[PDB]
């Protein structure tokens, strides 16, 4: 019936329309100085990329980076949003006097119909560790549009991995589970489910962000040309990693973050939501160990991180390590759609 | 929650 | 199923998922005060469960249904539809209760039990007592109830008073004028000033306060369990008249609610009001986009409606006068989507 | 969210 309805659970899709439909969560977005400032000097540094250009905003939310195509001199840019804050970005494309300019179509980009090809795609698509929710499918699919030889804005994106050390975080998860280790909770032996509880605190990605002291060794990256990559791509993101250890601890997880690449014909932006630049909406994400294990500088921690995406927009990830000298082996399995915001 | 709060 | 005809799918996915989370039972089980009340109300009406059948209405971890068993039952039949019901399971054996205690997965609208129980027992309340309308599930759960059985809960009061609170009313403010700006990286926002205003305010503000904040002596309404019918909670009609006590500008109605346990030895209430310790409902304010000005002496008069909706929730509206000067504030609340405040 | 987090 619809690519779109085809890999996703309709009780998923409406609760991610609705969120989206919200002015607080476009808000949010837009708030975000260095995702939205990055966004428009990508745009306008790349004017050429721009001027008299037929554009396309794959869910165009507010309709923000729409404004901002034309700010750049867009000739033509529709303007798809799934949501019901397709309303709303309409409201303003009157009230900015774009109307000849941005056209707006409610929809998904996988079902709607745009009257003409495109010069470049524009879209921010990112979820947190780069692929939740999905999107970056729907901005590849949204290439059926790109006349030949187009451009994706942004190009390309890199997800970092690394492997970290953090006591405390780890601890943290037995002293929140041990609620459960009492014999008599108001004459109830609860014990029984320790395990399970400790089992659902660690399925769970911790969003937060660090200390770029507790890295114990230089990041991997995975990258995804958006110009060649292909939806089915995104099914199955198999990451290998040999890391190669620049501190001596125990390595209770790996920590991600990600950055994209707006490629123009001016200049390369970058825009990245690694630890050591300032902070982003997207924080970073950390999978912890249930079994950490001890390494020593100049061992080799090697292994796989692999995301099975899943039709509640997400992805079901694995992450299988080991410390190469040792033989020391650690397995985990998380549920990206359900992540634990630590942060304050 | 897709995105996290900021501020 | 009953159940089913009243909810969106989408809404019902994401309620069990929520409820079938061991962090979100242990939420609730570490409420001292609700789960040590509950504990209370159970005991000390030792006679109401002491040799008999009972049906734990959504028994999450089981603990009610413990209780009950403490207090001599004599069989429990312990509903949850969650995968919690799993979990409860675990707990029933490991505690050696299988003799006494039953888990039933699935809804209460749509399992079968093998005969009628003399005391319901649940903990059905959402946040402004009706949100998550499981009140319904437990009024439906009746069907099993032998004549002159008995409810515990047995009613529940909703309180409502007047507030002023102006910087929690700028803050709500602050943040929609974000859609003020007429050249946010140089776009011009302003024209959804106004649908900003209306979502912000149509969020209710979870979180405690001062009582030094009501302006006047809170209303009352009452729903008997043992009585109402399901049918009853589909619109909800709260009619006020607040006798002003204090000068100042309203900003909106704050609500509470209290359930009383009504045994055959003792009644016991468990109250969620800002003039007891917190509980993980806390208390619910609804904010007048404009704040009405009153004089102590004045009433305030109107009416709260609740309409359910098929988001296991209610659209609420609140219309208020002040009858001294005509001065009305109408609004429109998405209890669905709440504003949880609280540090 | 039905129930806020204590
Ligand atoms: N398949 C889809 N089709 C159309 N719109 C979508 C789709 N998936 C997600 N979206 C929308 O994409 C937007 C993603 C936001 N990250 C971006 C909003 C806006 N472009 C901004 O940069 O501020 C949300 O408003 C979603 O509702
Ligand atoms: N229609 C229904 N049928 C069965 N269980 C339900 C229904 N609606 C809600 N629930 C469950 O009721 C529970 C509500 C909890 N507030 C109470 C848990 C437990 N009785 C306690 O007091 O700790 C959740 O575990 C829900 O999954």
């Amino acid at each position: 019936r619809s690519v779109f309805s085809e890999r996703t659970e309709e009780s998923s899709a409406v609760q991610y329309f609705q969120f989206y439909g919200y002015l607080s969560q476009q808000q949010n977005m837009m708030q975000d100085y260095v995702r939205t400032g990055t966004y428009q000097r990508a745009i306008l540094q790349n004017h050429t990329d721009f001027k008299d250009k037929i554009v396309l905003d794959v869910g165009c939310g507010s309709g923000i980076l729409s404004f901002f195509a034309a700010q750049a001199g867009a000739r033509k840019i529709y303007a798809v949003e799934a949501s019901t804050m397709a309303q709303h970005a309409e409201v303003l494309v009157k009230s900015n006097n774009l109307t000849d300019r941005i056209v707006v179509i409610p929809g998904k980009v996988e079902e709607v119909s745009l009257p003409e090809q495109v010069d470049i795609i524009i879209s921010e698509p990112m979820g947190y560790m780069l692929f939740n929710e999905r999107m970056l499918e729907s901005y590849l699919h949204a290439k059926k549009y790109l006349k030949p030889s187009g451009n994706m804005f942004p190009t390309i994106g890199d997800v970092h991995l690394a492997p970290f050390t953090d006591e405390q975080l780890y601890m943290e998860q037995f002293t929140k589970a041990n609620f459960w280790y009492q014999p008599s909770f108001h004459g109830v032996d609860l014990s029984a489910l320790r395990g399970a509880a400790v089992d659902e605190y660690f399925r769970q990605p911790v969003v937060d962000t660090f200390d770029i002291r507790i890295l114990m060794a230089k990041s991997v990256k995975y990258t995804v040309n958006f110009l060649e990559a292909k939806e089915g791509d995104l099914h199955r993101i198999e990451i290998p990693f040999k890391f190669h250890m620049l501190h001596s601890g125990l390595v209770h997880g790996l920590a991600f973050w990600f950055d994209v690449a707006f490629i123009g014909s001016i200049m390369t932006v970058w825009l990245s939501t690694a630890p050591t630049e300032p902070l982003t909406h997207w924080y970073q994400v950390r999978c912890l160990f249930q079994s950490p294990l001890f390494a020593k500088a100049g061992d080799t921690l090697s292994g796989t991180c692999l995301l099975i995406a899943n039709k509640r927009q997400s992805y079901d990830i694995s992450i299988v390590a080991q410390v190469d000298q040792t033989g020391s082996k650690s397995s985990n399995l998380l549920d990206l759609k359900n992540p634990f915001f630590r942060y304050t | 929650a897709p995105r996290p709060p900021f501020s």
